[PDB]
């Protein structure tokens, strides 16, 4: 399609790119512009399955609710609004970072970089672990792009997640995806180092946007759907190991992000 | 009646003069704050209504410091007065230039310029009114201690008393210094005049604040020959009568040496004078904002730490 001609900024996201391709391709019109806009979203999220992409795609057309000149006026404060929620996140999270802490990562996350140079400008000291993510190396890439923000960086195997727990003061992730019951879907080595901070008693922090939030109500492992989990790349966590969310809608629990996607009406 | 105080601005003592050619004593920093600013907010705090500043060397710097502080407002419950004279040459000068301007009326504190202190009087003087009133005004001082121990670092060789009081009724009976003695000797009279409590105490930590009465001024005037307050206690126990308190949760100390300094600085910062702490921002000035962390360690604005630099403990 067009999605991929737009990657030529690695700084934006996939779900964005799809977003920002929709906005692009709705001036093409020569009701019955549903159908087209859900086979846009349905060949959008064909090339790349990600359910980022997927909940983008619903929440930018379901501004809906000649005739086009309002429909059109929608997307582009759409796209600033996300293009101001990373550093509205970064300024509700960077505050949670003290002097000498210790801080673990598992991959590559553009929000958890913002948060993590935000405190960096906030003058404060911190070290970071980071996941190598073996499946594809992520969490090397994103030392090297930490390497030169002058903060002391670290890449670990991702077997040697609960070897260096008892060394960590908190944990921050990001999130491809909030479920409606609170928990998150991310890479694959999610759960289980949630799992080891919880039984260590570690605080565990999750950043993400408004536009990730699916209508998903998993019960384990395997009531993910199977069209994004594709050697699985995406897995879920528990809502009970996590202790605090931190959106562009402000600080919530896990048990209150429930009613923000009831409100949003995706 | 209101509560009055006097403050003697002024050290005529030469403790402090390898420095003191450029600034006086009352303004050297302690915890970045000057030591006057300490003792005004302990007396605003202690409830004085009304405090006289006697400056007599240096007066245009310590005149002009007064004015920028808080305390100098027209919003404030403590009117601040400063008297400058360059006849001054030691405290019972400023004592009978205050009996010959008649500035008191009733009791009224006698502090120095670098006391730090956080003692609230409330009870001591209301006992000191009582006992005065009682006896028909027999009761002229009643000065302040706090219990501590000998082996203490804030009981400096220079500044250690041993006195003789009565268990019964505190009253002072013997004043004496013991700066260079091995053998202290005790009069008499004590024993042999008197019964019910003749107990020495070696535990008192001489804080220098006294409540005085209006008549002190005038037995300063009448013997020309008074200095000091410690002469004067030692001369009236000849023949009046002295009194004495006791604190045992507050603190007080008065800075006299560096030993003395370092030691009432290193308590401020251990927060042994709270709520008289560097974080309280006492002072109300914008410059000496500062946060509190772990180990008593205090951060400012634009402290710029670099990377490898340890605060082992509590650093300012």
């Amino acid at each position: 399609y067009f999605k991929s001609q737009m990657k030529e900024d690695p700084d934006m996201a996939s779900a964005v790119a799809a977003i920002r391709t929709l906005l692009e391709f709705l001036k093409r019109d020569k009701q019955g512009l549903r159908a087209n806009l859900t086979s846009a979203i349905e060949t959008l999220c064909g090339v790349d399955s990600s359910v980022a992409v997927s909940s983008g795609g619903e929440l930018f057309l379901r501004f809906i609710s000649k005739c086009k000149k309002i429909m059109i006026e929608r997307g582009e404060l759409f796209l600033r609004r996300i293009s101001l929620s990373r550093n509205k996140i970064a300024d509700l999270c960077h505050t949670f970072i003290k002097d000498g802490a210790t801080i673990l990562t598992h991959a590559y996350s553009r929000v958890v970089l913002r948060v993590l140079e935000a405190a960096v400008a906030a003058k404060k000291r911190f070290s970071v672990y980071v996941t190598e993510s073996q499946p594809d190396l992520s969490g090397k890439k994103m030392a090297k792009a930490l390497c030169h923000l002058n903060v002391p960086v670290t890449v670990v195997l991702d077997a040697a997640v609960g070897y260096i727990m008892e060394k960590a003061d908190l944990v921050i992730v990001g999130a491809e995806g909030v479920v409606e019951n609170g928990g998150i879907i991310n890479k694959i080595g999610t759960n289980q180092m949630a799992v080891c901070a919880k039984a260590q008693n570690k605080p565990f922090y999750v950043v993400a946007e408004s536009f990730k939030f699916v209508r998903l109500f998993p019960l384990n492992q395997q009531d993910v759907p199977d069209k994004f989990k594709y050697h699985p790349w995406v897995d879920y966590t528990a809502p009970s190991l996590i202790t605090l969310l931190f959106t562009d809608l402000g600080v919530l629990t896990p048990s209150a992000v429930s009613d923000e996607l009831i409100k949003l009406y995706l | 009646p209101p509560l009055q105080a006097v403050l003697v601005a002024d050290s005529f003592d030469r403790r402090f003069f390898p420095i003191s050619k450029d600034q006086p004593r009352v303004l050297l920093p302690l915890a970045n704050v000057a030591l006057i600013d300490y003792t005004l907010e302990f007396l605003t705090a202690t409830g004085v209504q009304e405090t006289f500043v006697f400056c007599c060397w240096k007066a245009a710097q310590i005149k002009e410091h007064l004015l920028k502080s808080k305390w100098c407002r027209p919003t404030s419950l403590n009117v601040v007065r400063i008297i400058t004279s360059e006849l001054y040459r030691s405290l019972g000068d400023v004592l009978r230039d205050v009996d010959a301007k008649a500035l008191v009326r009733s009791d009224f504190l006698l502090v120095y310029g670098d006391v730090i202190s956080n003692i609230n009087i409330t009870r001591a003087l209301e006992e000191h009114r009582l006992r005065r009133k009682l006896e028909k005004n027999v009761s002229v001082m009643t000065m302040i201690f706090k219990e501590s121990s000998p082996s203490h670092p804030t009981r400096c060789h220079e500044d250690n008393v041993v006195v003789a009081v009565d268990s019964t009724t505190n009253r002072v009976l013997h004043f004496q210094k013991t700066q260079g003695l091995r053998r202290f000797a005790f009069p008499l009279s004590l024993f042999q005049g008197s019964s019910d409590g003749v107990e020495v105490r070696y535990d008192l930590l001489d804080c220098h604040i006294s409540i005085c009465s209006p008549q002190v001024a005038q037995l300063f005037t009448d013997n020309f020959d008074y200095q000091t307050r410690d002469d004067f206690v030692r001369g009236l126990l000849v023949n009046n009568q002295i009194h004495m308190h006791v604190t045992a949760k507050e603190y007080g100390a008065r800075v006299s040496n560096l030993h003395m300094y370092s030691a009432v600085c290193a308590d401020v910062i251990r927060r042994w004078v709270y709520p008289l702490t560097p974080e309280a921002n006492f002072t109300d000035s914008t410059t000496q904002s500062c946060t509190h962390s772990r180990h008593n360690i205090y951060r400012g604005p634009e402290v710029s730490l670099g990377h490898g630099s340890i605060l082992e403990e509590n650093v300012l």
